[PDB]
């Protein structure tokens, strides 16, 4: 809770993945704040440009320590930016360069957090993410439960494979989906899916040409690359389900297969040959032996 | 160093 | 033929106390009963012990009663001694203090969720073990009682171990532990602790000025040294803001012109409090003397994951550097006589100032340094003249000006004769670091007329130590002698501090009995009367090594132990049990009131908390105060 | 790879505020009238000094408050783990884990680890590891942060363990910080 400080994080690319990191703070009381700190810690292989850091701490009302400053540059995984005062009727801004010195899947948020030096009880941290709605790990929340969904997005292709996967007791369903309609939104983007048929029926007594909404986050979007109109091999746990049923919901995660079902008219080119038939010998296998 | 009187050893002045 | 008898000021119940009595101008052995009574009416209470003084060993010797507790406000008592036929009785106060309480804790801080361990150690008023039942009552800042336990200390050697769980849900602030003895609930002793909401620090910051004052005139301002380094021993990197400001008693003033961020370099960082940023910040410039100045520092370590504030209150802004106090010389002096004065001479924050020239003004330019506790003995002499005697003694040190030399001045008032006759003791010490296992030596100093000094052929001396007679005896004297002196042996018994209080009595011009008395206090060096020392086997050890602890004491006693970070110490380091603050409180226990001296025979007495009743008339005024007057 | 299996790491985790809560007696035959009472004790796991209080009772000599003893628990490689007292469950925070390199040549290549936890969300998966090497130079501490989401209530542990290439020189250290509920 920010009732002493208004402070907004934004980090945007630049217009060797280098992106711009602007912080704006404003002090929410009668007169300015005195000395103040702004604590900053990086994304996960990020470090702000020297030079960049030397223009802020060139500017009137602001430090930066040189130990701070002649530090080598990967080093920087954290930095503390002393201001002299912030004002209280507009936002004091910053900005500074920051490179990708290291690349990594999967990066953590970066945070800053202000202060006044006599009282660090009362401070406003807000967190940032290249990808990432207000720079927040994703979670899905129902009221005060939450469950994790910084797990990964799908798992990891031959025939037999596949078989022995999906006939587990632990996978409730398998599905041929058509993708109806993309949702895209801040956090959580919705699938919806048309069941074209249900090669496993579980505890969802879902009937073929009915649509079922598949929830997914936001990092997994370019893994995933899921287009409207296209078929896909869908299958995945009973535990995924998200409402009892009337504002129901599956989630795509680290136990949901999701594979790329080309249409008739691709299957006869020579690259799908490969995939289509053994799609069409899964479902038969599937359908005629089941799981025994 | 000493007692205002006219005997013993610590007579004044 | 003059019957005499030599109690404390309060008495004491299940503890054993002596009565000196003697005869004085008689012959034979002279039988003595003594039994204490109740005072409103008869009831009897102990009772018993019996004496025959001898002409022997000089008509002198004591006995050795214990009053029990028989069954609002003052307790007393009407003793009485039966020297033949002759009864002296005496109506004496009664104390049911059972002796002291000290209360220890695990910690000086503690957040909700947590254990706080505590002992309480039950002594009597030598210091030493008693089993009584305690009440113990846990209070919260509002002074709620928490927990609250009644328990005995009967053959737990003086120890009791007790412990509390912090509920979650609890209010912060300034909690208090109290407890008294059963018999004695007026009594109570209490410690503190904090309860707060907080993880430890992983290092310290420490905040000191360069002098231990600001003086008013320096031009410098106020120069201010932050040290900060980690638990470990390592010095901190980081940046510290430090800010100054003023206080007046319950009342702070911020001055926030002072703020200043400063790099902290190896450990290290230097701070100045300007003299015009104080004196702005005030809106004159004496009118700050008798104010303090404090400083706080808050340091963030260049990681930015730890931060440690700090503050350093009670600067005192003053006009010198030292302060000269009468409070260790008597009020009253005997005229014809040397008069002495023990002067205490502190640094402006109460601590006691050592190797300070002080001198009388008049006599001036006498001098005598202070010694290791801050006192000097200085000596003038007196003329015969019944007339309130004004004294200035005032700081020599060189390197100060004269403006910041210390003066203090005070008033000593004639001892009143018994009538008119000119009749004085005066009792004189040296006031060097006495250690026990030293000898002392006590001069006695005779003042009457050459045609009837040859009458007085003893006096008689008391030495009273925590409450109660530790020894009496004789100091024998010839006619024609000025001095005698007494080599007083000094043992552990001694320990805080001690009043040797003398008299010696006749039959003066016109048939009237008359005793003269003089008193003295004297300080005894802090120590255990005993020895407890801990130290490590040789000697750093790495975290889960095993290590030896080996503890040195006493043949017999019991030892408890505690281990704290010393992280905690750093966010509360208040209240912690020390030797010294015992003994402090042993101190403020006394029963005898002054320096020493007084305004006659009786006030003597009375003062180093002694009763005198004679067969023939003269006696100590009735004491129906338990605690001394106020100034 | 040459660095120490994050298996082979047991974490420091024993940190209290106080302890040595102890009561002895001095029955050891006195030379000079002194008593010496050893006593084997196991240090705790907390990087600091301990002030040790002796207190003694005595029958003949009564009590006595000995001078504190000091004993200073070091390590050259460490981590310093920061977390609050406590935490709102389902609000995000950051913790930092601090590691020290106080030795005088040795610039030390490590890898640090954010141990995964069911009661937290965080990077750290059941099946993945939340892992960053790092070069400390000598003399010197590096902050890593890490952004974790208490999920559960009550008394939770957060554990971070680091070891370093080519050397078999590690530390861990789990603590423990009170998750709290939300309300309105
Ligand atoms: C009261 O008298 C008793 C015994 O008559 C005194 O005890 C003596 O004191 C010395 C110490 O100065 C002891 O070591 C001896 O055991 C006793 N003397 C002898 C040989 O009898 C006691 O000190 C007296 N009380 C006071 C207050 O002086
Ligand atoms: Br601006
Ligand atoms: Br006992
Ligand atoms: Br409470
Ligand atoms: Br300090
Ligand atoms: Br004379
Ligand atoms: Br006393
Ligand atoms: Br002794
Ligand atoms: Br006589
Ligand atoms: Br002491
Ligand atoms: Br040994
Ligand atoms: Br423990
Ligand atoms: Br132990
Ligand atoms: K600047
Ligand atoms: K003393």
């Amino acid at each position: 809770t920010c009732n002493k400080f208004d402070l907004k994080v934004t980090i945007k690319p630049a217009p060797k993945n280098t992106m711009i990191l602007e912080i704006c703070t404003r002090y929410r009381g009668d007169q300015d704040a005195t000395m103040s700190i702004l604590d900053i810690s990086m994304m996960t292989g990020f470090a702000p440009d020297t030079d960049d850091l030397k223009q802020l701490a060139n500017g009137v009302d602001r430090y930066i320590s040189k130990y701070e400053l002649d530090k080598a540059f990967s080093d920087r995984n954290t930095l503390i930016i002393y201001l002299d005062k912030v004002s209280h009727s507009e936002d004091d801004c910053l900005a500074f360069k920051v490179h990708q010195y290291f690349n990594v899947e999967l990066i953590q948020p970066g945070a800053v957090k202000v202060y006044a030096y006599y009282n660090l009880e009362e401070s406003c941290t807000r967190f940032y993410h290249p990808e990432k709605e207000d720079g927040k790990l994703n979670k899905l929340c129902r009221d005060e439960l939450c469950r994790c969904a910084e797990e990964n997005c799908f798992i990891q292709v031959t025939l037999e494979e596949r078989l022995d996967k999906a006939c587990e007791p632990g996978v409730d369903y398998v599905y041929k989906t058509r993708l109806v309609k993309v949702q895209l939104s801040n956090d959580f983007d919705e699938y919806i899916m048309a069941i074209e048929q249900t090669i496993k029926s579980g505890s969802d007594e879902v009937q073929v040409g009915q649509q079922r909404t598949f929830i997914s986050p936001i990092k997994c979007r370019e893994a995933l690359k899921l287009e409207e109109k296209k078929h896909y091999l869908m299958w995945g746990l009973s535990s995924d389900f998200w409402g009892e049923k009337p504002n129901l919901s599956y989630i795509i995660g680290k136990d949901t297969w999701v594979e790329h079902w080309p249409e008739e008219d691709e299957c006869q080119d020579e690259e799908n040959q490969k995939q289509c038939q053994d799609l069409g010998a899964f479902t038969e296998s599937m359908v005629v032996f089941g799981c025994p | 160093i000493c007692v205002w009187q006219d005997w013993g050893a610590h007579r004044c002045t | 033929p003059m019957y005499s008898i030599i109690t404390p000021n309060i008495l004491r119940l299940e503890s054993e106390e002596t009565m000196v009595l003697e005869a004085h101008d008689a012959q034979g052995d002279v039988p003595v009963t003594v039994t204490v009574h109740d005072f409103p009416g008869k009831k009897l209470v102990l009772s018993s012990e019996k004496t025959v003084l001898t002409p022997a060993t000089n008509h002198m010797g004591n006995v050795t009663f214990t009053i029990p507790a028989n069954r609002g406000r003052n307790k007393f008592v009407t003793v009485q001694a039966t020297f033949g036929t002759q009864v002296v009785e005496k109506v004496v106060l009664v104390s049911l203090q059972s002796g002291y309480l000290f209360i220890q804790t695990d910690k000086t801080i503690y957040t909700p969720g947590s254990t706080v361990l505590y002992r309480i150690f039950t002594v009597n008023h030598k210091l030493l073990p008693v089993g009584r039942t305690v009440m113990v009552n846990i209070e919260n800042p509002e002074g709620i009682p928490v927990k609250q336990d009644s328990l005995s200390s009967q053959n737990q050697l003086g120890v009791l171990p007790l412990s509390w769980d912090i509920p979650e849900l609890v209010n912060m602030g300034q909690w208090k532990i109290r407890a008294y003895y059963e018999n004695s609930p007026q009594q109570v002793f209490s410690t503190e602790f904090e309860v707060k909401e907080y993880v430890l620090p992983s290092f310290e910051v420490i905040v000191e000025p360069t002098e231990k004052f600001y003086y008013i005139y320096n031009e410098k301002g106020l120069e201010v040294t932050i040290t900060a380094r980690f638990l470990y021993g390592k010095k901190v990197e980081g940046t510290a803001f430090v800010i100054f400001g003023i206080q007046d008693g319950e009342q702070r003033i911020s001055l926030p012109e002072s703020l200043k961020r400063i790099p902290i370099e190896d450990g290290s960082g230097e701070v100045v409090l300007s003299r015009k940023v104080l004196l702005d910040g005030v809106q004159r410039a004496e009118d700050l003397v008798g104010k303090s100045l404090y400083v706080s520092a808050t340091v963030i370590l260049h990681s930015g994951s730890d931060m440690v504030q700090a503050e350093r209150s009670g600067i005192p802004i003053v006009t010198s550097p030292y302060q000269i106090h009468f409070t260790k010389t008597p009020k009253y002096f005997k005229p014809g006589m040397p008069f002495d004065l023990m002067v205490f001479v502190t640094n402006p924050d109460g601590s006691p100032a050592y190797r300070v020239p002080v001198a009388v003004q008049g006599e001036d330019t006498v001098q005598s340094l202070t010694q290791g506790d801050g006192v000097a003995k200085l000596s003038i002499n007196t003329h015969p003249s019944q007339k309130p005697l004004s004294i200035t003694v005032r700081t020599k040190k060189q390197e100060l000006s004269e403006a910041e030399q210390a003066t203090r001045t005070m008033q000593a008032l004639p001892y009143s004769t018994v009538g008119n006759s000119n009749n004085y003791l005066h009792l004189s010490v040296l006031r060097t670091e006495l250690r026990p296992g030293e000898t002392l030596n006590v001069n006695f100093l005779l003042r009457m007329d050459r045609a009837h000094e040859a009458k007085i052929r003893y006096y008689t001396y008391l030495i009273m130590n925590k409450g109660r007679l530790l020894k009496a005896g004789r100091q024998v004297r010839e006619p024609g002698q000025d001095l005698v002196v007494l080599p007083l042996s000094i043992t552990t018994d001694f320990i805080p501090s001690f009043r040797l209080v003398a008299y010696y009595t006749l039959i003066g011009a016109s048939g009237q009995r008359e005793v003269v008395a003089d008193s003295v206090w004297v300080d005894v060096k802090d120590s255990c009367v005993g020895s407890l020392v801990v130290k490590s086997g040789q000697s750093q050890p790495v975290p889960g090594q095993q290590m030896t602890l080996k503890i040195e004491g006493d043949h017999g006693a019991r030892v408890v132990l505690v281990a704290v970070d010393k992280g905690v110490f750093v966010l509360n380091k208040k209240n912690k049990l020390t030797q010294s603050k015992i003994w402090d409180v042993v101190e403020k226990a006394d029963i005898g009131c002054t320096p020493g001296s007084g305004k006659d025979y009786a006030g003597v007495f009375s003062d180093a908390g002694l009763t005198f009743t004679s067969s023939s008339g003269q006696q100590t005024a009735q004491r129906a105060e338990l605690q001394c007057p106020q100034p | 790879e040459d660095i120490i299996a994050e298996e082979n790491i047991v974490s420091r985790s024993e940190f209290p505020e106080s302890w040595l809560w102890n009561v002895e007696d001095l029955k050891e035959p006195p030379k000079n009238g002194i008593s010496t009472k050893l006593m084997n004790i196991f240090l705790k796991d907390s990087i600091t000094t301990w002030e040790i209080l002796a207190v003694s009772m005595s029958d003949k000599k009564g009590i006595c408050v000995a001078d504190p003893f000091e004993v200073t628990v070091m390590q050259d490689f460490f981590i310093d783990l920061r977390l609050p007292y406590s935490v709102v469950r389902n609000e995000q925070v950051e913790i930092r884990a601090v590691l020290y390199n106080y030795r005088q040549n040795q610039e030390l290549k490590v890898r640090v680890e954010l141990l995964h936890n069911p009661a937290f969300c965080s990077l750290a998966t059941t099946k993945r590891r939340h892992q960053q090497t790092v070069t400390i130079p000598p003399k010197s501490s590096l902050s890593v942060p890490y952004v974790i989401v208490p999920l559960k209530t009550g008394l939770q542990e957060v554990e971070v363990k680091a070891a370093v290439y080519h050397h078999f020189i590690s530390d861990g250290v789990r603590k423990s910080l009170k998750v709290v509920p939300e309300g309105i």
